[PDB]
DNA sequence: GGAGTAATCCCCTTGGCGGTTAAAACGCGGGGGACAGCGCGTACGTGCGTTTAAGCGGTGCTAGAGCTGTCTACGACCAATTGAGCGGCCTCGGCACCGGGATTCTCCAGGG
């Protein structure tokens, strides 16, 4: 029981694009910044997993988040 | 057949997309990719409702200000848009690894 | 159960007697306010251990180095 | 109450609690266990007065994070204190470049 | 009862009528499109639906008769489920087999 | 910082021909670095009971932002 | 050690810290540390503009490169 | 007369579908974005004739520094009482994006 990704958009990479003041395109903007993303991600969630298999143990509320972004390097508030 | 000169129009997309509360990312499989993402080493996961809505954002925001570093160095360049050569510059200084 | 809710319209009919927030504000509130208690607690921690004198100059060098 | 006594109003009780035991000095010795819930007070103040113009504006009278956003990116001495944060229910701030425009 | 419809699947294959059911057993593109299907007349013969969720909340009216197979808990359910399949495309009775 | 300072700093300098331009740039934010430097550590110092600079009260000067 | 000699960079440090506070002074240490770290980062800047002069089309680096090489380290 | 067996509540999942819109992509026109080589010169290139300073080493103590008696100046237990705002609710002021009304944003083919 798992999906997968299909593309990341034209049209919603190119609001991405938008309002990171692009208006025309290249043939390199669509694609590689959701290689970034998987990249900081999986960096992240290799300190995640490091962290939680060292000791094995599971996690806690909904403050990680915050926390853990913080020290990958960009964290956000809202709650 | 009202069919104006590209960039201006796309301008028009800009003002649009950047003035408001808008959800730009049409992202619903951004949080899949994100499912993906957790359930690719453990399992159980047992967290909050909306705590999706704030990874979510927090995605946008790395993402987004990548964009904007990117922009910047591709006006830096000759070239207007988005290249992935400017994102390598974006991400590299920002001391990736 | 416990509210800051109420000192904080008190803090506002000191300031302003008729004016309505949201909610989300309160949430954005608890969190940074939380944050901000957890950041100069832990600025202020082994300051005393710096030198053998382990006050109010612990919090008050926190807020100055913090701003 | 328990906190007018420098013009606070927070409650004291739990805060004296956890600020006495705070686990980060060994004893507060004369000593502002009451400065946390003072910097407290202004940063609400503060914020009250910000949110009543804002939602007073815009022809409303409710905060959208959109606002607190706003005012969040605003500040100066907020962006030296924790410049690595975002806000969530929003959008990023607005940009075109010269050169990106016709 | 879930055991039923995972059952009913086999003998529809081994008597080889055209069949669709308004019960689990569908994908997720092929839900507005099955019900044109049963309100459009076609070749089918076989509808295999639910107590509660097929047989309540929806219109069908290509249907004649109705097999009911059991109810625990419907004091006054199964009449509505009877009618359920009466509409004004019905000319002819509701044939009832038990 | 000098002319000849600057002369080796771009002879390493990408094979030199970034010599005019980071003589010109890399002396703007010398100032600005080292008052940034010297607050932090006056900020340090402080909270130190003494008269004077020690390295005793400076070791944990960044311990928030590392 | 110090390719700026050290006399020019204390001269330069005394000079600007005496407004912050009146007779200020330092131990024998705290001389020559503020010098390498400044070097360290002129480094790091000199490493992140040479990068981006790579990227540029033209060994020569500008302002904007240097303000680039900056910018994106971190502050 | 409280627990042992076991009959009860029950609700919560293990999972598969109605209803569903967004999610990514096509798709055609073109025109602005894509990325660079040359012009040439200006933008740096550079190595030896010409000096202040830098990092010091020859006395005497010389601003800050670590220094051990024996403490001055204070901050945290318990026990009967009690007030702050909380435990729960929803009151009267003022809401909240496209319409009445359309000038803005942007290009283009003839006036000129
Ligand atoms: N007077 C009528 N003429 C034609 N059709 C009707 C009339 N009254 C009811 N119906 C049909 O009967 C159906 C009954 O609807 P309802 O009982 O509310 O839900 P469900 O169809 O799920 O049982 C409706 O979908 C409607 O189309």
């Amino acid at each position: 029981l798992r999906d997968n990704i299909q593309g990341i958009t034209k049209p919603a990479i190119r609001r991405l694009a938008r309002r990171g003041g692009v208006k025309r395109i290249s043939g390199l903007i669509y694609e590689e910044v959701r290689a970034v993303l998987k990249s900081f991600l999986e960096s992240v969630i290799r300190d995640s997993v490091t962290y939680t298999e060292h000791a094995k143990r599971k996690t806690v509320t909904s403050l990680d988040v915050v926390y853990a972004l913080k020290r990958q390097g960009r964290t956000l508030y809202g709650f | 057949p009202h069919r104006y000169k590209p960039g201006t129009v796309a301008l028009r997309e800009i003002r649009r997309f950047q003035k408001s509360t808008e959800l730009l990312i049409r992202k619903l499989p951004f949080q899949r990719l994100v499912r993906e993402i957790a359930q690719d080493f453990k399992t159980d996961l047992r967290f909050q409702s909306s705590a999706i809505g704030a990874l979510q954002e927090s995605v946008e925001a790395y993402l987004v200000s990548l964009f904007e570093d990117t922009n910047l160095a591709a006006i830096h360049a000759k070239r207007v848009t988005i290249q992935k050569k400017e994102i390598k510059l974006a991400r590299r200084l920002r001391g990736e690894r | 159960k416990e509210t800051y809710s109420s000192y904080i319209y008190k803090v506002l009919k000191q300031t302003h007697p008729d004016t309505g927030i949201s909610q989300k504000s309160m949430s954005i509130l608890n969190s940074f306010v939380n944050d901000i208690f957890e950041r100069i607690a832990t600025e202020a921690s082994k300051l005393a251990a710096y030198n053998k004198k382990s006050s109010a100059r612990e919090i008050q060098t926190a807020v100055r180095l913090i701003l | 109450s328990r906190s007018a006594k420098a013009g606070l109003t927070f409650p004291v009780g739990r805060v004296h609690r956890l600020l006495r035991r705070g686990n980060y000095a060994q004893r507060i010795g004369s000593g502002a266990p009451v400065y946390l819930t003072a910097v407290l007070e202004y940063l609400a103040a503060e914020i009250l007065e910000l949110a009543g113009n804002a939602a007073r504006d815009n022809k409303k009278t409710r905060i959208i994070p959109r606002h607190l956003q706003l005012a969040i990116r605003n500040d100066d001495e907020l962006n030296k204190l924790l410049g690595n944060v975002t806000i969530a229910q929003g959008g990023v701030l607005p940009n075109i470049h010269q050169n990106l425009l016709p | 009862m879930t055991k039923v419809l995972d059952v009913l699947e086999q003998f529809l294959n081994y008597h080889g009528y055209l069949y669709m059911r308004l019960d689990g057993a569908t994908k997720i593109e092929d839900r507005q499109i099955l019900t044109e299907r049963f309100n459009t007349d076609s070749r089918i013969t076989v509808f295999i639906l639910s107590s509660r969720s097929g047989g309540l909340g929806i219109n069908l009216t290509g249907a004649d008769t109705v097999i009911f197979y059991d109810s625990d808990w419907n004091p006054a359910m199964d009449k509505q489920c009877q009618d359920r399949c009466h509409r004004i495309g019905q000319t002819r009775d509701v044939h009832i087999y038990r």
